[PDB]
């Protein structure tokens, strides 16, 4: 299936991440003569494009572009999940996960942007002797 | 814990409830056919999701709001380019039609002075009218709509015959469906699957009795957002349909007159046969058995051995007191009081006909429906009912239900019941053992 | 010597002047319904440290955008309303003589005519009241003043045009620079600036001669002009504190709804309840004298002390030029401000007239009919500025006269837009470095 | 803080590139018939997307795709500037510095493009050992 | 030892149908539609060693030009004053004074009762009419189009004068032109180049004879989708142009009549001086030489020693039996028979004037041309014509060619024969001597 | 020029792929009143964007995103075309080639996706 049930073993589910991304992109007078109908459909297309681009831009700025699973250089903070690792991969369910970490969503992202910035900053001086 | 790092994933198959517009798809001169250009998928792919329990709320289902809005919009779009009938808001001179009288005051023979192609002349012409469209001026009559609002003639070449419509999600969205045969109005059902487009639903409009919809797979189901609240309506889904045979048996012809430069008006001319009243035939035994099944289910919420009564509705406009039909473009208002005439513990329904139609209880924007030539037969499958529960009952042993009615989103609420729309959210995080 | 290499940077905080669209946002009313998307309760204004820039309010395209968009919505509001073309008839008229004061000398006119009834076959004889300004004589027969020029559309009685603060917001990729530097000239460099995503909301107030319900003017009377030496240009004056003005329509009117052929209704002015009085506005004379004294000091700042400063108390042009304009309650007032300008520097009641058929700014191809307002009207406004023109070209440098009027809503909207400029962000920058691939 | 530190030192300003860049991507149904209002707004969304994509394409072609800060094998010309590194990319701001080389926008881009083109050609010949 | 290489930005294309936008050089209707300025220096890129197939008979740009022209024409007229109030009985007599021997009652003098600004007032006016637009009832006449459709008057301030308009490709598309010589209009050619925009083509409207177009590379070119199909139009592109001088000799008056509030009608007033008929002058020798050139080429297609007759077209609606054109804003219907009266092996063509027309030969919409004051004239370049074959039998000995055309898309087809638009397809694949 | 050398041999034509790629992305108030026309033009812009992005996404899927010319690990089958490289690179026009093997487009794309999916999965076992 296109989406799995996402109940456990997301590591296997990961084999489909490619299709999920692929399907994000894809009458004449039948619609052209109709002003409201035509504008609603264009609005839908545009917003779909914007969603696509925001996700890709974030992966880029965080240094995760091109990967489906990205290991970062930002440590896990205890506040995010006080639960130990054993429960997260199998005991937790990804949708259930997302509810609990709603509050620490932006902070995860700011740290990722900053660490990527620091890495590129440092690259400049590896080239400069 | 000391070795955990942030990891981020993309394309994760999870979602949140969301609203977005849907695309209209079809198959196979027809408004809906022209609108719903996109063809359906001959092979939709239903994905069963095993570890899913999900809460559905048909009563907070946004799909209903869109279907309603879009239908009223298409109705107007199809009427926009048609000939306006303002010139007919004149004194009308009427007499009774006694010519081949049936003895079943419904039909009048009326005349008026209409402008010819030149502005300098008007011609006296005549046509036939139904009393439901004509009101007396204290032989002097006026059309009813002219009392409050403008009217436009429906185009004679434009069809509104229902075509099942499948609504399809935009990329990034998915339509989820509840497959639980006993699913009630709200709740976390365990039979959940994902589809790209809905099952097609014909845009059938009726009041009181729901025609050509879906049947319950197992048993008749009674659904409501709040069944104990008498302010809410009750929707009933049947497991078996009941066939109903309807007719407008009078063989007549139509006239066409010139109002102006390329402006034509079509109207009922003489009946070219004798005259008899319109009606619907419901099998008697089937109806009584069907109702008994409903009663068995009502007892679940109203008491194991309570007294259940069916009665005629309160009065009001025909749109809420009779059964509304649209057969070939003609509108009927059938008397269904005999279908609700019993207490539990070949039925002929006479039908009224009218040509001035209001849509979705919106005050103006009246429409005129030119007649069908010859006669018309209409056959349909009843799939459900709208019932209203009486309030004010202090005697707990008796509960009375009457035919209900109201806004047409709710016919669609029933057909769209099993559907929900969500947005897919591809990013997420987890702790990991790996690091850069 | 160092052989520096080309480095590419993305997200560089620089900009260039630019023109784009504007999103409109508010916090039945026309502006309120169209500006659906809410504003930011607390815009995160960014002070720009060690940044200066230039502003030029006379070249600010937002003035044109505000103007174009408002007129567009104005027309949109009228698009679905009933037309009054059936009212262009011969009117049989006499002037109301019942309980009328000394000033209202035939100003209120009583007319009757044969109008179309619900069925187009019949006519109804009706009568209604009119203001003299909108009715003209044929060759006791009268016609509506605009029967020759254009169709009149009745405004929908349920729709409000009360000004509300609408904020203009930048599209992504754009920024609005605001000038904070106090007492800014309008054309020079500004050395105290900040960045916002949305401007201060501006109420779309429409007036003539005086500017109503604007800003504090940087706590000083300030006089700005595109060209100070060109007497043909408008002078925009902002005041240190407002002058309160109390306006009334001292007549208890009847709204008389009449059904016409179409399912639509016409709103006639019905009979007057009680006596008939002239509309007027009350201005504190002391406040007004002090206000002008401050304006006069600023005029000396620009032109010298060795002159005499006079204001005109008359002007040419039509009613939309010669009188002050108010639209309180949707009632259109044309107030005589000549009494405010006797001047000649080294309370006061201004009578007002009422008109119902309204022409439109910078157009003549249409007309609108303002339904009558039942009851009486009272409002209070803040006079925050003036539009003045000097009656210059004279060789008599000893004196000069500053005439009120010459208004154009674009100039009136320039006021309160002048503080903002639109630029676009250009994230790509290049510079030399120590390092290469 | 979107355009914050616009007046800061050019070198220091590199630390705010993540913010300036990420922010570039950012009853309503009753306005669907308000055709001009609605079309202008939709066009603005589309046009913003087009600008974004043109800059991203240029980066991909020039090389250093996905980076916030990068450099190439193109020397700085004496016609662009004759200034010390201690006063360029330091001790001044970007608004004024950018004005100083505005002539050369196009030549620089052309040079960036040709260099990357030649490098990729050579990479394929190196791969084909 | 080869593996797949993926390349991006590769120079290939496929034929495609897309939407083109217009540009101009700078209150003309064409002008206000092309807000995009042209490129002062178009860049024609020669394509070394590209052979390409063009087909004018299947060129979608013809349809694009057509749709935009018809649509624009109507858009221009949408805001102009409607003439419904003038569809009244006319009281008519002949104009008899100051008329020369040729205009034998074509000019009519009519009067009628019409509206004024106040509903309570009426006015009586008179105006002049051409016979072609007025029909007798059963002294009493009416405007011809009163039964069929609304007639509007074109705005006197709006110019429909043709401007050469350039069509430009959207990004991702390019316009390929055949710059070869005397190209057939079908099949391959070897001189191919591309442009960003086409040259400007004036939206010339004409019927039997083609004005202000191509000079056919100094040779007569005979073009046809199917040259042996007698029923197809044969497009003739001439070697050199033939000058034609057209005039409307009468000195006219423009009478302004009030209709209503901001509503004006422009009527024809009295003619000053003698009343004469419209006509066009064609150089006789030039035209006779021109036909001989055409015949030489026709023989190449139909037989080397056969007889070619040129003759008058068949009858039908005026708009398709004449060399119709718009000159000064006036509508001329010039007689063709004197232009086609010879057998192979200065002349004057009289013209009719009409004001109410069916633009683009559509029925259901009508427009009334305004009066023009003074006299008018123009000079045009005959660059081509459309002919059909009579056939009816097979006879290698002889054939007859008569004027055809009238479908505006063919005028446009002719000018557009030089080019097509293609979609650029930048992604492609080929093998290489390596892998990752 | 932009499609200059379109008729040339592909071995040389490929040198200007960057030029062509860049160019793929290139009374206004009067035009705002053209309610149908404005939609046709806006659709053209939107459609062009979607096509561009679609192709770029495919490169990401197949790998080599950001590159102008790149080879994958999918072998040439020799059934698509059994023509040799001397002929392909020196004598054939890039356009002629594109036409000759147009059948096999879908086959190749499916193969490209699978090879890229496999490589990422394999990279993970190192850690
Ligand atoms: C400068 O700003 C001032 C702000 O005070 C503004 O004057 C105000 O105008 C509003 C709108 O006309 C007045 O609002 C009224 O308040 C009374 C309170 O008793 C209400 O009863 C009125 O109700 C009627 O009108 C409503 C219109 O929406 C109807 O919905 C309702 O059913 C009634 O018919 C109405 O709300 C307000 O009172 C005045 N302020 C003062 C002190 O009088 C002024 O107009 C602005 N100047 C300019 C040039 O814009
Ligand atoms: C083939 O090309 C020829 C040559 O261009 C073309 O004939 C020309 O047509 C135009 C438009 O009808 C003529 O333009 C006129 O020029 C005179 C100059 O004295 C003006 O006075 C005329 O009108 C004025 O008044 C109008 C009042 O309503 C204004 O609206 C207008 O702007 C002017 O002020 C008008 O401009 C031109 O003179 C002729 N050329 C010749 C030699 O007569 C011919 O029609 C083209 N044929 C085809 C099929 O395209
Ligand atoms: C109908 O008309 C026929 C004559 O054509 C007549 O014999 C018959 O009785 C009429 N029917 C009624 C109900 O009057
Ligand atoms: C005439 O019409 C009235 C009203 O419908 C009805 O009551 C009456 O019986 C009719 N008369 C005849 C002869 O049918
Ligand atoms: C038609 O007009 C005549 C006057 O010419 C009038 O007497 C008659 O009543 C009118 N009839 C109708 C049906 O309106
Ligand atoms: C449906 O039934 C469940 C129990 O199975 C209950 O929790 C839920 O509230 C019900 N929903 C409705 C329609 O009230
Ligand atoms: C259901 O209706 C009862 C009245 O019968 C009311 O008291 C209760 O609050 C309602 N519950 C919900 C969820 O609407
Ligand atoms: C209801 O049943 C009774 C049985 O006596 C019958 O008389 C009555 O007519 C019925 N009513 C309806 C509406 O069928
Ligand atoms: C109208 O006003 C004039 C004053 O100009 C007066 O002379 C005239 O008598 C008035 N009309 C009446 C009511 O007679
Ligand atoms: C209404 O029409 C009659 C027609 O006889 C005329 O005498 C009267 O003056 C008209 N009334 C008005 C107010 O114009
Ligand atoms: C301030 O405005 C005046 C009047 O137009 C002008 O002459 C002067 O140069 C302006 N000041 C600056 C700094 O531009
Ligand atoms: C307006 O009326 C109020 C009544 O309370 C008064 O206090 C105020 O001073 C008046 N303002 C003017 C300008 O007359
Ligand atoms: C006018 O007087 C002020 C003092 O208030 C003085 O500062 C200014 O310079 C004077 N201006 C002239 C024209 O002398
Ligand atoms: C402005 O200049 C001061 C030194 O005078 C410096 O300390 C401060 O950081 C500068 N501001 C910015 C934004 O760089
Ligand atoms: C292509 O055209 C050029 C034109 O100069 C010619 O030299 C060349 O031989 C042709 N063929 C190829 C393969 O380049
Ligand atoms: C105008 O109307 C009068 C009405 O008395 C009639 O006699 C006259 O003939 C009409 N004239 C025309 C030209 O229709
Ligand atoms: C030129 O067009 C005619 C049209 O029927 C066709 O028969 C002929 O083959 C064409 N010439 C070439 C070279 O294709
Ligand atoms: C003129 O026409 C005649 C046929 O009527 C023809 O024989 C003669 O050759 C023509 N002259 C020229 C120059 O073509
Ligand atoms: C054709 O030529 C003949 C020559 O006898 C002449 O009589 C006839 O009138 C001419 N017809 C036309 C249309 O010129
Ligand atoms: C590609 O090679 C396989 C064998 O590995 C063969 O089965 C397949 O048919 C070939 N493809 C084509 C297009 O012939």
């Amino acid at each position: 299936g296109f989406l799995g049930a996402a109940g456990s073993t997301m590591g296997a589910a990961s084999m489909t991440l490619t299709v999920q991304a692929r399907n994000l992109l894809s009458c004449q007078q039948h619609l052209l003569k109709l002003t409201v109908w035509g504008i609603k459909q264009l609005q839908a297309r545009v917003l779909a494009v914007e969603r696509y681009l925001r996700d890709q831009q974030l992966l880029g700025i965080w240094g995760c572009s091109g990967k489906l699973i990205c290991c970062t250089n930002v440590p896990w903070n205890s506040t995010w999940s006080n639960r130990n690792l054993s429960e997260i991969w199998d005991n937790m369910t990804w949708l259930q996960w997302d509810k609990e970490i709603s509050n620490y969503t932006q902070i995860i992202y700011g740290l990722l942007e900053e660490s990527q910035n620091q890495q590129e900053k440092n690259e400049q001086d590896l080239l400069a002797l | 814990a000391e070795n955990l790092w942030v990891t981020v994933y993309y394309g994760v198959p999870v979602w949140k409830d969301a609203e977005t517009t849907l695309f209209c798809a079809s198959d196979a001169h027809n408004v809906w056919a022209t609108h719903c250009c996109v063809p359906t998928d001959p092979n939709p792919q239903e994905i069963h999701l095993e570890n899913v329990t999900e809460e559905f709320n048909m009563w907070k289902n946004n799909m209903v709001e869109q279907m309603h809005t879009d239908i009223i919009s298409l109705w107007d779009q199809s009427l926009k380019p048609c000939v306006k009938l303002t010139p007919l808001c004149v004194t009308l001179q009427c007499t009774n039609v006694t010519n081949n009288i049936t003895d079943d005051g419904e039909l009048k023979n009326c005349s008026f002075n209409m402008t010819t192609e030149l502005r300098d002349k008007k011609q006296k012409v005549y046509s036939l009218f139904y009393r439901l469209d004509v009101v007396q001026i204290n032989k002097e009559y006026r059309l009813i709509n002219c009392n409050t609002s403008a009217i436009t003639q429906a185009c004679p070449k434009v069809s509104f015959e229902p075509i099942p419509i499948h609504y399809c999600a935009p990329a990034g969205f998915a339509i989820l469906k509840c497959k639980d045969k006993k699913f009630n109005g709200t709740g976390p059902c365990t039979n959940v699957s994902t589809v790209q487009c809905t099952h097609g639903i014909k845009p059938v409009v009726s009041t009181q009795l729901l025609l050509n919809g879906s049947l319950a797979e197992e048993e008749v189901i009674i659904r409501s957002e709040n069944i104990t609240n008498n302010a809410k309506n009750i929707l009933v889904q049947l497991n078996e349909s009941v066939q109903i045979n309807c007719t407008r048996p009078n063989n007549n012809t139509r006239k066409s007159i010139r109002i102006g430069p390329g402006q034509w008006f079509y109207a009922t001319g003489d009946i070219i046969g004798d005259i008899r009243q319109a009606h619907c035939n419901v099998s008697k035994a089937t109806w009584n058995e069907t109702l008994g099944k409903v009663v068995k289910q009502l007892r679940k919420h109203f008491g194991n051995n309570t007294i259940i009564r069916f009665a005629n509705s309160s009065g009001g406009d025909l749109e809420v007191t009779t059964h509304s039909f649209n057969c070939g473009g003609e509108f009927f208002y059938c008397n269904t009081s005999g279908l609700f005439n019993s207490t539990w513990i070949s039925i002929t329904l006479p039908c009224r006909i009218k040509q001035i139609i209001n849509m979705w209880q919106r005050i103006g924007q009246a429409m005129y429906a030119p007649p069908i030539q010859g006669v018309i037969r209409c056959v349909s499958n009843i799939t459900g009912l709208i019932l209203t529960r009486d309030g004010g009952s202090t005697n707990s042993t008796t509960e009375t239900f009457r035919p209900g009615g109201g806004d047409m989103r709710d016919n669609w609420r029933s057909e769209l019941y099993k559907y929900k729309v969500v947005k897919i959210e591809p990013l997420g995080v987890a702790p990991t053992r790996c690091k850069r």
